[PDB]
RNA sequence: AGGACGACAUUAGACGAAUCAUCUGGAAAGAUGAAUCAAAGAAGGUAAUAAUCCUGUAGUCGAAAAUGUUGUCUCUCUUGAGUGGAUCCUGAGUACGACGGAGCACGUGAAAUUCCGUCGGAAUCUGGGAGGACCAUCUCCUAAGGCUAAAUACUCUCUAGUGACCGAUAGUGAACCAGUACCGUGAGGGAAAGGUGAAAAGCACCCCGGAAGGGGAGUGAAAUAGAACCUGAAACCGUGUGCU
RNA sequence: AAGCAGUAAAUGUGGAGCCGUAGCGAAAGCGAGUCUGAAUAGGGCGUUUAGUAUUUGGUCGUAGACCCGAAACCAGGUGAU
RNA sequence: GACAAUGGUAGGAGAGCGUUCUAAGGGCGUUGAAGCAUGAUCGUAAGGACAUGUGGAGCGCUUAGAAGUGAGAAUGCCGGUG
């Protein structure tokens, strides 16, 4: 039983959201694999070095093999060589990996229902916002008490609150669909609208 | 790549329940007049592959 | 948990080995590779099963049997499976897929006679085991093929 | 740059093999024959495949 | 093959919100205090680190001309279907075979299927081909004439961006007048080399000296920032000194 | 899984497919048993539960595969100053 | 508390140090960052501080993540200087 509060700041009502989905008790091993998933995810890969076939030159052998007095060598691109071609250095690559889908939806529970158990999680009767007004938004975050970072989230895109929300620092919009574990984890509290909690409910 | 599979071998064992390898007899081929008919009795019957063998030879036969 | 207080399980993650990193690792120099020989080289080794000359065990042995072109595999159901029906259900193919006690069908669905059958139901299969259609009879329900 | 007039055929390319299998690269040539034929509605001499002339396909002037 | 009209896009652009004071300092963007804007808190610059100083950003607007894309007319072209079983037609040196090769995941093998050279060489809808030798049956197709968009590959290049990519022995060979200097008969091989300062304010003048170089003076926050002029390690070379 | 949607994301969707739940036999096949055998004997391999997906570490395979080094081989060029 | 072990090459096992980058949190800096230099400091080691001079704008710390992550030797390569 989570109160709905008005954008003003008084009661609206009272909800009822699942125990299952903001009332488990949260999975740090699997919080984690999720975290660590999602940052990977975002890493592009693009790092590439050139090594001793890639770089410029270095077909001929630099001088006769014995004889000399120096050391044996085959070409000038070798690693030891200054603008020699680099060994076993960065290539792209991708380091995206994947884990059950299970687990995945465990791990978007166990973050909603830390949020819950902090006091992180709060209902809003609806936002109503005919235009974009960043100093409007601002005032609404400051009569629900919201602290620095926040998360935002609707029931499906809304425009205006994007709009109005995405130029204030540490305020985040999301959607049901659009929650993911790192936005959740990172924000220090989640303001849901009653719809958008009940799709959050429904999904998870 | 996907990594392959010893063909010969593949042609030469096949796998028990508990991981083991059956495997058919040397000695079996000719020379049948050389042989006892005690051993060529006892040749004709499979055994297993060596514990020693399989050390040796098992991602050979990995998807086997 | 937090960003900045972020934990892994424990046990989930060991730091891996670094070798020809100094003596005081104990993978330093040779690098667990002991001293000089073929397999101390980059990319120096024998080929699996290579016994240096010596004839391979899968040369001596002599190679076995045939494959069948025709050769059919039926799903297997023992009679315990076919205990989560209820009493008096039709139990068919199809039913057996949709209830996941079958998933790939195969060439057929073929009753076997593991387990004990505690309900009655009318069993159609493809193959039934001797044992199977003699239980499915037991208990009174009719087994088809 | 030798091929029957007619056909288009043409020298091909395969391998010699012995009886050890080992692999030579050689040349399958034409039967063409030099033969007087008429060409735009003039007596001409083009190399013809015997192929080609029999059943006579190709009228010979 | 064309024409007319419209729309959209590309190739210049335009507008575009909101900060002052104090302290330290050479300088404020910093700190401190009080404000403001945000559909704009991307970014760069500015005498130190700036949402509100500048260039911008969000948003909105704009094309004489050229080009591309597209829509609608116009234009051009053009009959579409049945029923019948007598006759005719339905791609020949072709299919196919032998021999020698090749290609089929398939090394001539039991080798189907498909191509080439040589040689021989069909049938014709009661036809012909295939179903991995081959035959029968059955089933599926209809060779020996062509055309055909998309889904796919790649990037010399352009435009806008991105990086738990590099940061001057790295990253391109090449951050710099580099495929240069240099080397070679030639093909070809192939470097080294970034950083004054915020601003040039780049040292008037005086003194020693042929000059170089230096000592003052002055500029500057700093010249121990004075020109490959940020920092300035070690090797190595000196001068002096406590103990020996 | 590819795909599709999504911000080069998480993720959603996608059950094709993969592995396991049953083995034994060359195979036909049979099945908690099967194969061998004339055997209902003996014996082999099985039965009397735990797997599967992702991922840290170790090792292996395929890739140059820990780094440096031949004499050589082949292809296409450039040379009789 | 009691007592027992602790030389070590190839090699196996474990626990850590330090470097660069990233995320999040919390900090430092023209009243002087990093670098460099010096010292009679601290920790069982890898190593960590502190003060002073120089320097002149960036840089720690905590936790997690990722590596071009550690040099004394290769008749190693390049530069400098004997
Ligand atoms: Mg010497
Ligand atoms: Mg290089
Ligand atoms: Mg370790
Ligand atoms: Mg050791
Ligand atoms: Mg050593
Ligand atoms: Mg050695
Ligand atoms: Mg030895
Ligand atoms: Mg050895
Ligand atoms: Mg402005
Ligand atoms: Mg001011
Ligand atoms: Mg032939
Ligand atoms: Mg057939
Ligand atoms: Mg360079
Ligand atoms: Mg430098
Ligand atoms: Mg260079
Ligand atoms: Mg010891
Ligand atoms: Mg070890
Ligand atoms: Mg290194």
């Amino acid at each position: 039983n989570y109160d709905v509060l008005k954008l003003d700041g008084t009661k609206s009502g009272s909800i009822e959201l699942s125990d299952a989905v903001f009332g488990i008790e949260p999975n740090n091993s699997v919080l984690f694999e999720a975290i660590n998933l999602q940052r990977a995810s975002l890493r592009q890969g693009t790092h590439a070095v050139k090594n001793r076939s890639a770089v410029s030159g270095g077909g001929r052998k630099p001088w006769k093999q014995k004889g000399t007095g120096r050391a044996r060598q085959g070409t000038i691109r070798a690693p030891q060589w200054r603008g020699g071609g680099i060994v076993f250095g960065p290539t792209p690559r991708s380091y995206a990996y994947k884990m059950p889908k299970k687990m995945r939806r465990l791990a978007l529970r166990s973050a909603l229902s830390f949020k819950a158990q902090e006091n992180g999680l709060t209902v809003v009767d609806a936002f109503n916002f005919e235009a974009p007004k960043t100093k409007e938004f601002k005032n609404v975050l400051s009569t629900l008490e919201q602290p620095k970072k926040v998360l935002v989230v609707t029931e499906n895109e809304d425009v205006n609150v994007e709009l109005s929300a995405r130029n204030i620092p540490g305020v985040q919009v999301t959607t049901a669909q659009g929650l993911n574990v790192l936005d959740i984890t990172n924000a220090d509290s989640l303001v849901i609208t009653e719809a958008a909690a009940k799709k959050v409910e429904e999904v998870l | 790549p996907k990594m392959k599979t010893h063909r010969g071998a593949a042609k030469r064992v096949k796998r028990t329940a508990s991981g083991q390898l059956k495997r058919s007899r040397a000695f079996t081929s000719h020379l049948f007049a050389n042989k006892s008919t005690k051993q060529k009795r006892q040749l004709r019957k499979a055994r297993l592959v060596s514990k020693s063998d399989m050390k040796r030879v098992k991602q050979l036969l990995a998807y086997k | 948990m937090k960003l900045h207080e972020l934990k892994p399980a424990e046990g989930s993650r060991k730091e891996r080995n670094r070798v020809g990193r100094g003596v005081a690792t104990g993978n330093g120099k040779t690098s667990g590779r002991g001293h000089k020989g073929q397999k101390a080289r980059s990319g120096g080794g024998v080929r699996p099963g290579f016994e240096g000359g010596q004839l391979p065990l899968f040369r001596r042995l002599p190679k076995r049997g045939f494959t069948n072109i025709n050769r059919k595999e039926y799903a297997i159901v023992n009679l315990d499976q076919l205990n989560k029906f209820e009493d008096g259900t039709e139990v068919t193919p199809a039913l057996l897929v949709e209830s996941g006690v079958v998933k790939n069908e195969k060439s057929g669905i073929k009753i076997l006679g593991n387990g004990s059958l505690d309900k009655k139901l009318t069993v159609k299969a493809h193959k039934f085991s001797a044992s199977a259609a003699e239980a499915i009879d037991a208990k009174g329900g009719a087994h088809e093929v | 740059g030798k091929q029957c007039f007619v056909t288009g055929r043409k020298a091909s390319t395969g391998n010699r093999r012995s009886h050890a299998l080992n692999s030579t690269k050689r040349r399958w040539n034409a039967n063409l024959q030099k033969v007087r034929i008429l060409v735009d509605g003039k007596p001409k001499k083009v190399w013809v495949s015997a192929r080609a002339l029999k059943s006579g396909k190709v009228t010979r002037v």
